[PDB]
DNA sequence: CAGTCATCACCAA
């Protein structure tokens, strides 16, 4: 809601096994929802000793490989598994299954304190980019730096207090920084639009996601065309099943002081576009919103439209 | 009352099914009492071990091998914003799977096969008038029954969760946090398994295929779901997880949803003959579709033209990023440029797409590129770019010339005002 | 006062994945830039040289099929045929507040956890066990089948605090044996080190390199990846291995098995050398689970008895359960 | 009392590829710098060389079918017409510890099957193996098709410590046999060294060097690669060899199988030369199976009597159970 | 005479 003053770049964070199932319905990239709950982990470590607020976040994804294998006859995949311990017996344990992926990840985090007048900028970058070279970023360990130590610093500047002509120069050389990656906003409003295109069979809403990943084929009255982005089935919060217990209530609970719901995944849609499509870097920062009464936990990024 | 030999085929089905389990050396009291109580004690058996299961749509044995907690049976509400829908707005085609005891989910297959047939499934626990002329029970047994067939749908045990549960922190706008505990939707799985089922393969999805194998085919739809993954739940044995297995056996299909340019090749622009002055265009391998799309979308009237002149408005740019993308993960991204093999041709490239300086830099290496006027590659993009978009006589002559040769100018205009900011 | 119902430890001692190039001995100076050894495909022709099953026993086919071939794809990682030295090349970061749990639902437990934790460190610090991690770290246990038959093991270690380096330390590998943690200065100051890393006091990371000279063009083993029912057709692949990119790799638990082999205590027959730490402190390669809770020194009774009873096992089972506490895992009701 | 469901040996006698080069006689000990025999692709016109069916044998392409030439693309290796010498050169570890398997279930198994090893070692030592697979190295086994008719070859073996050599070997390996496994007093210098390999003694690392004088420009004989599972048109290649980076080559498994024809064991024909050891002892190039299972003299009969049941065969048999197990395998039930 | 610990059949396209 808040729109930051400065944007702080965390230029290169080569991550290794994240989790890479984020729903029960995909695979892939990890969910937002492990980036807004990594921002809100640093805003209870180090935002109260800089005064600063740290909400939004810019994922950028450079790289991307999963430890998956093609396997003989299929053109689906499987996920490769790690070997647990043994059981008690001295007998082999069950398979419970955990995709998993490495990552290399820029981000871009909003400020709104005190602190960016109480000091300079470069101690806010330096406090957040040691504390969260210590943290896990989706499932997953922030990796220590190698060959690429020379990224290793960030940068910071402001937006609102300067000239108003070569800030196209500061924004894209910001994208010099970040040039190979393909951004990740919520593009929700074509799940809409893609209900009138059903709308003569009927007003049904559970199967238009499951179009618009995939090569869709008629004859001529061959039928393919330029889908309109690199769009994909995203999870984009939880919706109640239950209502919200006292902190005493549930049975094995992680806290004896929260309130617990049980919830499911709810399903929305993003889209891989490169940063230079989008004028303002303040466009893709991603935000917790959700009112608690009635059970409906999302988020989302506004600002994109 | 015919419909008592549904009990007839539970039964006795049932206990000739045990034929092949033949022991000649300690049978003596187990065939005697598997052909007494399989009829009649079987009725008791599927009353005390009606009591070990649920119905679900919120299970949590798929999610954890062991985690014994409790599981959900209500579906979810609606969500109150628009462009997100899940397992809540499902269609009334629903199934509720049935977690319970494994070694108990065969006296299962008799209570819900009241389901197939007549309409009467819902007339063993109430409206027991059709329990009544072809169960041919007494009253004590007609009680048990309905006393018994209520424990599914109903409660099976008290509300709880498990250490093995995830139970995720969600930040509230000015307040503390709630605990979310999320669980595996069994119903929603199954609807969509089942609908991807006949979208990949089936009747009508196979045969538009052979029609593409005739090569002859009229207008009919099929679908393709290219590199899915595939999960197991359980193992070697997954009916201790609810059902799984009447046509999942334990492989719900993910969706991808991968990021674009996770699958990249290698970046090769050395000093060569052709590998200098030749590279001064991209040949990349994922613009041929770009390319196929902006040859096989003009030649289409504007006799429906309130979508498709909004595309070649944002292609520009998806054309100029991806020479941006390239440029940046090739110099850059790779480790070295060096002089180009025959550089009377092979250095403007060497020139544009570069890396910085090296152990070969002499005097005139940061002088050249640090004041010269980095504007040249504007006519050259826009002589390799106006070879796709290309020109002809019915365009030239027609008015769709001038409003197609505007978009590669203004996207010439751009780019040499982004890469003339590098060295000068 | 009754055991919490959810206790989950964050792990310490987090390692990344290793990876393999090679080069020469006594070129093993300038070894930032030696290329990286790949994964090799191969197709394989062999012989049926297994338990054959007479569960179906026929007078005709499986007589014949021992005479009749055996077609296998495989991977395979060598060196070139003009490089005899393997280099493993990985970071190891240390993170300290090793007896704090990352979810417990009475607080009442924590604080009877916490302080308990805390009178393990003040009389006796995390350096006893310090000293076992930088055992294993400095002879190069890493190298699992990597070491066997190797002649020369040399290990390098880099405190990394900043851009650059602050403290080196060099090792004889095979000097160091891997049953007898006889401490000595060179390794004191890593152990010192540490447990001051383990303790949540200073900033620690490791950047560990391990040469071995093997043989010219020989095969090198990186690890193997579970792959649970993959190739219904036969026209399969049997052994895949795993590789980051371009390169190939060592998985980070595998690494992180071979750091926590701490464990000499156990009460069946502790003259077989360390072992694995573990709940029912069990070894996979051997089939058999040590440590059983019928002899009552497992993880789950001793950590009981020593906290909710108070009934302090010895010094030497304490080291244990401290090590599991390092080590992480998530406990229940 | 059972075997283990789960018996993993690791490989001895390991060893790497072997690449190939020419050159001259008399410039044999400067042979460093050979250049490599390199692989050539070519194209053939031949003839419908083959049966045929009478299935569906139309005579209107079947009678013409043969009058009408036959296309064929394979690739081929040659010597130089300047040289007349192939060259070979590959490296071998011996490794040790042959008894102690590398995965089990058992522990009570374990125990028994290395206190067999143990009874086997300390009355007789791997000497009767260690010095037939000298044979193997003495003589030119692993040149396969190259050999046959070769004019003259020469093994040389060098024991290497560092980038110094330590102990040199020379040989005529055509005075050495095939069938035969006499010996003088200078290969048992070398059956000693791999004897001291095989019981853990010492570190034993070997570069075999073979030069085979043949012709000038003839055709020497690279390993042919497996090419399988293809689903193709009418042939696009039918031979492909296998090479390395710019050098032709032979696999390291062909080299591992010339080595460990150690077998004058088997029942039927032991007078008729030695075969390789497997757990079936099957020959697949000529079709059959010596030792079969009937005949209780395979490796799944015998390690069941004598580990299990205290069935101690003969010596030669017993030789031959150890042979299986320096080789290695998947030996569970 | 009552908790608790290893085993035991129960299912299952």
């Amino acid at each position: 809601v808040t729109d930051p003053e400065a944007l702080l770049l965390l230029p290169r964070l080569s991550i290794q096994n994240a989790n890479a199932i984020s729903s029960p319905l995909t695979w892939g990239f990890p969910s937002p929802g492990a980036f807004t709950g990594f921002v809100h982990a640093l805003q209870r470590r180090v935002g109260i000793s800089l005064d600063i607020e740290l909400d939004g976040v810019g994922i950028v994804c450079h790289r991307f490989e999963a430890q998956i294998s093609q396997p003989a006859g299929k053109r689906t995949k499987v996920f490769n598994l790690t070997r647990n311990p043994l059981n008690r017996d001295g007998s082999t344990a069950a398979i419970v299954e955990e995709g998993r992926a490495h990552l290399e990840v820029s981000l871009l985090l909003g400020v709104h304190g005190d602190g960016l007048d109480d000091h300079p900028a470069q101690e806010i970058a330096r406090q957040v980019q040691e504390q969260a070279g210590a943290m896990r970023l989706a499932g997953g360990s922030i990796l220590p730096w190698c060959n690429e130590r020379f990224p290793a610093p960030n940068a910071e500047l402001l937006m609102l207090g300067g000239s108003d002509e070569q800030r196209r120069k500061n924004q894209r050389r910001l994208t010099r920084r970040l040039l190979p990656g393909f951004a990740l906003v919520s593009r929700e409003a074509l799940l809409q639009q893609h209900l009138e295109t059903l709308r003569t069979t009927l007003p049904e809403a559970t199967t238009l996601d499951a179009l618009l990943d995939l090569c869709r084929i008629n004859f001529e009255p061959w039928q393919v065309r330029d889908k309109p982005g690199w769009l994909v089935p995203i999870p984009a919060g939880y919706n109640a099943l239950s209502p919200l217990y006292l902190p005493g209530e549930v049975r094995n609970a992680r806290d004896r002081e929260t309130p617990l719901r049980f919830v499911e995944n709810l399903f929305g849609l993003g889209e891989w576009l490169s940063p230079h499509r989008v004028a303002a870097l303040s466009d893709l920062l991603w935000y917790h919103h959700a009112e608690p009464d009635k059970g409906l936990y999302r988020w989302s990024t506004p600002r994109f439209v | 009352q015919e419909l008592r030999q549904f009990i007839e085929s539970f039964i006795q089905e049932r206990l000739q099914g045990k034929l092949d389990k033949l022991q000649p050396d300690e049978d003596d009291k187990r065939q005697t009492l598997l052909a007494t109580h399989r009829r009649e004690a079987w009725l008791a058996d599927a009353a005390r071990r009606v009591g070990q299961l649920q119905l679900v749509t919120h299970t949590l044995k798929p999610i954890h091998p062991d985690a014994r907690g409790s599981n959900l049976h209500s579906l979810p509400q609606a969500p109150g914003q628009p462009g997100l829908a899940g397992s809540h707005e499902l269609g009334d085609r629903l199934v509720s799977d049935v977690v319970g005891n494994a070694a108990a989910l065969d006296v299962f297959k008799f209570l819900s096969l009241q389901y197939q047939g007549k309409n009467l499934l819902n007339w063993l626990t109430e409206d027991s008038a059709e329990a009544l002329q072809a169960l041919s029970d007494n009253a004590e047994q007609a009680r048990e029954w309905r006393q018994a067939f209520i424990g599914i749908t109903t409660v099976k045990g008290a509300p709880a969760s498990h250490s093995l549960a995830k139970q995720l922190y969600f930040p509230l706008p000015g307040s503390g946090y709630h605990l979310l505990a999320p669980l595996f939707p069994t119903s929603l799985v199954h609807h969509v398994h089942a609908l991807l089922r006949e979208a990949r393969f089936g009747d009508a999805a196979k045969a538009a295929r052979e029609a593409r194998s005739r090569q002859e085919s009229w207008p009919h739809g099929f679908s393709e779901y290219p590199n899915l993954a595939i999960q197991k739940f359980g193992g070697t044995k997954p009916q201790n997880i609810s059902q799984l297995n009447n046509e999942r056996r334990g492989e719900n299909w993910l969706l991808p949803s991968l990021p674009p340019n996770w699958q990249r090749q290698n970046v090769n622009a050395p000093m060569r003959h052709s590998s200098v002055f030749e590279h001064d265009f991209g040949r990349t391998p994922e613009v041929s579709r770009l390319t196929r799309t902006l040859q096989r979308f003009l030649a289409k009237t504007v006799h429906n033209n309130l979508a498709i002149r909004q595309r070649r408005a944002q292609l520009v740019a998806q054309i100029c990023d991806e020479a941006l993308q390239y440029a940046a993960r090739l110099r850059e991204l790779e480790p070295g440029w060096s002089a180009t093999p025959g550089c009377q041709l092979h250095d403007a490239e060497q020139l544009w797409l570069d890396p910085l300086r090296a152990q070969t830099d002499e005097t005139f290496l940061q002088r050249r590129l640090r004041g010269d006027w980095p504007a040249e590659v504007g006519n050259r993009f826009a002589n390799w770019l106006n070879r796709a978009v290309s020109s002809d006589s019915q365009i030239l002559g027609s008015p769709e010339a001038a409003q197609w040769s505007q978009e590669l100018s203004k996207e010439l205009t751009m780019f040499k005002e982004i890469l003339e900011d590098e060295r000068d | 006062l009754s055991t919490a119902s959810v206790l989950a430890f964050e792990r310490k001692l987090d390692p990344s994945d290793a990876l393999m190039s090679a080069g020469a001995w006594a070129q093993r100076d300038a070894s930032q830039e030696w290329p990286a050894v790949t994964v090799r495909e191969k197709s394989v022709r062999g012989t049926i040289s297994n338990r054959l099953k007479t569960k179906d026993r026929d007078p005709a086919k499986l007589d014949a099929s021992i005479q009749s071939p055996n077609l296998q794809t495989v991977d395979v990682a060598n060196l070139p045929s003009d490089a005899d030295t393997l280099k493993v090349r990985f970071t190891l970061r240390v993170l300290g507040g090793a007896g704090t749990p990352s979810a417990c639902n009475d607080a009442a437990y924590r604080d009877k956890l916490l302080q308990t934790v805390a009178t393990y460190v003040n009389d006796q610090g995390f350096a006893e066990l310090a000293r076992r991690y930088a055992h294993n770290l400095a002879n190069a246990r890493f190298l699992w089948r990597n070491r066997v038959g190797a002649e020369a093991v040399e290990v390098r270690i880099n405190h990394i605090r900043q851009g650059e380096v602050a403290r080196a330390w060099r090792f004889d590998a095979l000097a160091i044996g891997l049953r007898d943690f006889k401490a000595d200065a060179e390794l004191d100051a890593l152990a010192e080190l540490i447990a001051s890393g383990l303790s949540g006091s200073g900033h620690v990371l490791l950047e560990v390199v391990a040469f071995a000279r093997i043989g010219d063009g020989q095969e090198v083993f990186p690890s193997q990846e579970l792959i649970l029912d993959k190739g219904d057709k036969k026209g399969q692949k049997s052994k895949t291995l795993y590789s980051v990119r371009d390169a190939a790799a060592i998985h980070s638990q595998k690494i992180g098995n071979a750091l926590r082999t701490i464990d000499t205590w156990y009460p069946d027959e502790d003259g077989l050398g360390p072992i694995a730490v573990e709940p029912y402190g069990s070894v996979t390669s051997q089939g058999k689970a040590y440590r059983q809770p019928k002899q009552k020194l497992d993880f789950y009774t001793l950590l009981d008895n020593w906290v909710l009873r108070d009934e302090a096992p010895a010094v030497e089972q304490q080291h244990y359960v401290i090590a599991n506490l390092i080590r992480g895992g998530v406990f229940g009701e």
